[PDB]
């Protein structure tokens, strides 16, 4: 039974240069006339799509930017020149031993200039509360650097105990990231308050990114 | 009545067909058929190795060929060479210029009109000897036909001297370390041999460590000159091509005369007997095969239309012409062309 | 080409079918595969299936668990699995070929087993309008669901390019998610924004549009 | 349990109700055929493609063709096909095979075989000689081998000269007489085919190499059929062979049996599928399991090369009866 280590397993690199995974395995994995490994890579829902055939093969409909390379336990995926179409986390695979196997699987975020988000705020809808509760939800929509920090005031004071952060992964078109949050609560501390003010923190300034609205 | 004598091709079109039949014709009519007549029987390529070498059984052999001629399709020869290599018939190639055909350790009877890649080296010397460039730093592809470049170059040298060989295995595209170590390296004088998907990047590669510029002469021969190879290659650089090269009608015309010649020859001797009928079950060679082979090493032509020919002790081809070449905005300029003897300049 | 179907969510030691449609190739000259993708982002192979059930073969980790099932005139993928445990929960795929021939040339998109006793619950879907316009941001809520997978899309996806959709949390017993929209101001007006949601699981489809609060 | 179906090959009658007496199921079907040639095997081998799925060949003749195996490699590299060279023809090693041919021989590589040679050498302080080839495959590797041996040698072997000889040629101007004439060492190694050295000995006895003060070792190329000497060679010769003395055809055609369905076993049980069968007339990863083979309590692993890790050696002498004898094993 055969063990696959991944590395790295994430990193970032400028749009136009080189990018490199790479993997070992606990045995051989080739014979003196042929190497049997592939490479697959994954978008956000995505169909895996296989990216190299055997050891150093370009699949019939991949572009040319990818190769493979390396033999016995050493194996290699090549990125030049690295575009935003390949945001991706990628997967490592032989085909030897009876269970065949993946790696634990590596990122690929792509390097990108600043960029701020578009912050909207959005009150709670007018068919929300016909059954009891409520949400102030803030979009902030489009932003780079990943680690942004976000916080919500009522009535300009602390509350985070009951605020939902989704987070979306790169996105391939923009290169950026997004974040909804979503300050949940009920019709009974709703009523007792006035002003709810959504304040982010950011690389871009520093200030705060604020909306709000008043009741 | 004169016994007929069977002469037979595997080419490439429907044209060469003919273009056979005919010189064949001709071949009966250059000489007082004292004794023989010529007839030409020709067929073409096949797609699978196993169909060539069953269509030359069902063909050629089927009526006693004494030798087939071979040229490169529209899979090379090797598969008529490993038929009748067995019964040692004669394979003359055309075109086909892979120098692992020329070790009749695999290719028991197997001879050209082409010079093998691997021969092109000779032209590099005779510069070699016009520019004092007694001190070179030869880069092989590790494939069969670098292989042979590599030791026809160094037996030439034993006056100057090859300086260093790098040895450079196909399918690298970090060509960067062998090029690093060339660089390191004190001689100027540079000589090439792989195949084109690795010598386009070579000089991919090789530009991008500034060795385009001049104090770095290259020499060069035709695999490493052509297609994407000669995209990305320096200004200044020094080529080879073959004169006629697949003019395959002008190919076909030569061939067919000497083998003519060699058959007159090989018919005024005494104790000579026939090729076998049909591939299936003549498990015995043909016996006067050797003979042939031998009679066919020492044939000479004087007015050949692709050069002088004749051959050298491996069934090569001898006094092939070539045409030596420099590049000026991306664009190629014949200096000079080899007479097949000596450097003829323009 | 092939898509998936059959998903959703079902109990402890119990047993769900999936298969997968076919299309365009000599479906009985390949080889089948079925893989795991473990909601923690790494793949696994479930199991893979001869030319024609010749060899059926599961790691030790499904081996009895699972069983695969070929139609090779009706051009079928076929999956039981069965006595399952809550380690099952996974993005499934179905992927097939090399022509011998080992690894998985091609790929499914996946569909979604969950592994748990709890019981299907619809979203509900609240709008959002802000409490210039340059340009303007809408959204949608869908709050307080359960099985995965939901589907958000908008204006019967004729409108398909500025789109955040967020992935679900677990808040509780539900998963919560939100969708973003932003568009050139010169519409929303005009050309009113709807969006459309559909959750397979409780097989339901909805559609809500869009206004302040009001004005 | 799903099976696999294999042909076994011969030309010769030989033994059938005596030859016959897991985890994957075989086929066996045996084919006679009356002829050796390119045309006549090829043909009958792709029909039997044709007519029914075929995973595999065993191939065994009673003649001294070594073009068989020549013709073999080529099939097998064409098809993707195993193919065993269990005795004969078949079994004539054959160097410089495709790289990417499924063809493999029973019998011992050139590499043990030269080294057999110089175990014996040293058992008579033979520590003179000479070797003479001609440009029959195997030829590089074989004088490669010995003066590999020598170069690490603690004694001073004189390889005094070594002789190339051009058999594709005419010999009307006696070139091969000439160079034999070289030979002045008491003993020589002849590397060639059984024929050549029929010739090659019509020479060396024409200038009395053959003559005694003089003794020759030649592999088991020449030796072929070691029943059979033809009346133009001198005796006192020595030779290495495949022991088909005490190894004889029905434990060849199990292990020929064997290694095939073990191989198919292995390779079935890991990747789920047999590689099916091109008829016309892609992975051979059977290579990797038919390298490494095991079966009822014998090695039957293959070199990397492509010839068996294990040949069992006959050590034998051209005797006063003209005939091969027993002298070692």
């Amino acid at each position: 039974d055969i063990q696959l280590t991944q590395s790295p397993a994430s990193l970032a690199v400028s749009l136009g240069q080189r990018a490199t995974i790479s993997c070992r395995a606990s045995q051989s994995v080739s014979t003196s006339r042929y190497s049997y490994m592939h490479w697959y890579q994954h978008k956000p829902g995505q169909p895996p799509k296989l990216l190299i055939k055997y050891a150093s093969n370009l699949e019939s409909g991949v572009p040319a930017r990818f190769s493979g390379s390396g033999s016995g336990t050493d194996f290699t995926l090549n990125i030049h020149p690295v575009e935003e179409e390949d945001t991706a986390t990628y997967y490592c695979q032989h085909s030897w031993e009876n269970p065949y196997t993946f790696g634990g699987g590596t990122k690929l975020e792509i390097k990108r200039a600043d960029a701020a988000p578009t912050v909207s705020i959005f009150p709670p809808s007018s068919e929300q509360l016909t059954s009891g509760g409520a949400s102030v939800v803030c979009f902030l929509n489009n932003f780079y650097p990943k680690d942004i920090n976000v916080k919500w005031k009522i009535d300009g004071s602390e509350r985070q105990n009951g605020v939902l952060n989704s987070w979306t992964d790169q996105d391939s078109k923009d290169s950026t990231y997004s974040m909804s949050s979503t300050l949940t609560l009920t019709k009974d501390e709703y009523e007792r308050h006035n002003s709810y003010t959504c304040e982010a923190t950011h690389k871009t300034s520093t200030s705060p990114i604020v909306k709000s609205f008043n009741r | 009545d004169p016994k007929i004598v069977n002469i037979g091709a595997v080419l490439s079109t429907k044209k060469h067909e003919q273009i056979f039949r005919e010189a064949v014709n001709q071949a009966n009519k250059r000489h007082f058929t004292r004794k023989i007549q010529l007839q030409a029987t020709s067929v073409t390529h096949r797609p699978n190795a196993i169909q060539m070498a069953l269509s030359v059984c069902e063909d050629l052999i089927s009526s006693q060929v004494y030798a087939i001629l071979v040229s490169h399709p529209p899979l090379t020869p090797t598969p008529i060479s490993y038929t009748a290599g067995f019964y040692r018939i004669p394979v003359i190639g055309l075109t086909t210029r892979m120098s692992i055909y020329s070790d009749k350790s695999i290719h028991l009877s197997f001879l050209r009109t082409v010079p093998p890649y691997s021969h092109q080296a000779l032209v590099w010397f005779e510069m070699m000897r016009l520019f004092n460039w007694n001190h070179v730093i030869l880069i092989v592809s590790d494939d069969h036909e670098g292989r042979a470049a590599q030791k026809k170059l160094e037996t030439l040298l034993e006056g100057p001297k090859a300086d260093k060989v790098l040895q450079f295995e196909p399918g690298t595209k970090n060509l960067t370390a062998l090029l690093l170590e060339a660089k390191e390296l004190e001689a100027r004088v540079i000589i090439l041999s792989a195949s084109e998907d690795d010598a386009t990047a070579v000089y991919k590669s090789a530009a991008m460590l500034d060795m385009t510029g001049a104090g770095y002469v290259w020499l060069v021969g035709e695999r490493e000159i052509s297609g994407s190879a000669l995209r990305y290659a320096p200004d200044g650089i020094i080529g080879l091509q073959l004169i006629n090269g697949k003019n395959e009608s002008a190919h076909i015309s030569d061939a067919v005369a000497v083998v003519a010649q060699a058959i007159h020859e090989l018919f005024e001797m005494e104790n000579i007997t026939d090729p076998p009928r049909g591939c299936v079950g003549n498990t015995n060679i043909w016996k006067t095969g050797p003979l042939f082979k031998r009679v066919l090493m020492s044939s000479k032509y004087p007015d050949g239309v692709t050069g002088r020919i004749e051959f050298n002790e491996d069934g090569d081809r001898k006094f092939a012409q070539y045409s030596i070449m420099n590049l000026q905005n991306r664009k190629l300029v014949q200096v000079g062309i080899f007479n097949g003897s000596y450097i003829i300049q323009n | 080409k092939l898509q998936e179907s059959g998903g959703g969510s079902v109990k402890l030691g119990g047993s769900l079918k999936l298969s997968c449609v076919v299309s365009g190739f000599t479906f009985s000259t390949y080889y089948m595969s079925w893989v795991r993708q473990t909601p923690e982002k790494r793949l696994e192979l479930v199991a893979v299936i001869n030319s024609n059930g010749g060899n059926t073969y599961y790691p030790d980790n499904v081996k009895g668990r699972f069983t695969i099932s070929r139609d090779n005139a009706e051009n079928t993928l076929y999956l039981q699995m069965s006595s399952l445990k809550s380690e099952d929960t996974a993005l499934y795929y179905c992927a097939r070929r090399d022509y011998d021939g080992f690894a998985m040339d091609y790929w499914g998109q996946g569909t979604s087993v969950t592994v748990s006793s709890a019981k299907t619950t619809p979203p509900s879907v609240y709008p959002l309008a802000p409490g210039t316009n340059s340009m303007v941001t809408l959204g949608c809520l869908v709050k307080g669901y359960f099985p995965e997978p939901v589907t958000v899309t908008w204006n019967s996806g004729s409108l398909s390019s500025g789109v955040h959709t967020f992935p679900a949390v677990l808040q509780s017993d539900l998963y919560t998610l939100s969708s973003s929209v932003t568009v050139p101001s010169s519409t929303w007006p005009s050309e009113t924004v709807t969006c459309n949601v559909a959750h397979p699981a409780s097989s339901t489809k909805v559609d809500k549009k869009i206004v302040p609060r009001d004005c | 349990p799903p099976s696999i179906g294999i042909a076994v090959i011969l030309v010769g009658t030989s033994d059938e109700v005596a030859i016959k007496d897991l985890s994957v199921v075989p086929r066996v079907e045996l084919v006679a055929m009356n002829e050796t040639d390119p045309k006549s095997i090829i043909t009958r081998i792709c029909d039997l493609m044709s007519d029914r799925k075929i995973q595999g060949v065993v191939f065994a003749d009673d003649t001294d063709q070594e073009a068989i195996a020549q013709i073999l490699d080529f099939i097998s590299a064409q098809t993707l096909t195993p193919i065993l060279g269990i005795h004969g023809g078949s079994s004539m090693i054959m160097a410089d095979k495709d790289e990417s041919s499924m063809f493999f021989q029973f019998g011992p590589s050139i590499e043990q075989q030269a080294s057999v040679m110089l175990n014996i050498m040293e058992e008579y302080d033979w520590y003179i000689f000479s070797i003479v080839t001609t440009y029959f495959p195997g030829y590089q590797d074989f004088v490669n081998k010995i003066r590999s041996t020598i170069e690490n040698s603690f004694v001073g072997w004189e390889l005094e000269e070594v002789l190339l000889l051009d058999m594709s040629l005419d010999d009307g101007d006696s070139k091969i007489q000439n160079q034999l004439k070289k030979l002045q060492s008491p003993i020589i190694l002849l590397y060639c085919t059984k024929e050549e050295a029929t010739y090659i000995f019509e020479v060396a006895n024409s200038v009395g190499l053959t003559g005694y003060g003089y003794t020759w070792i030649v592999p088991s190329l020449v030796a072929g059929d070691t029943d059979t000497v033809p009346s133009e060679f001198p005796t006192g010769l020595i030779s290495v062979s495949y022991d088909e003395w005490d190894y004889g055809l029905p434990a060849r055609v199990r292990d020929g049996i064997a290694i095939i369905t073990t191989a198919a076993s292995d390779m079935l049980s890991e990747h789920s599928f047999i590689p099916e069968p091109k008829s016309s007339c892609q992975s051979n990863m059977l290579n990797r399991y038919l390298i490494n083979v095991t079966f009822e309590g014998r090695d039957l692993s293959f070199s990397e090369d492509g010839y068996q890790m294990h040949p069992k050696l006959v050590i034998i002498l051209l005797n006063k009866e003209r005939k091969w004898e027993r002298v070692g094993k």
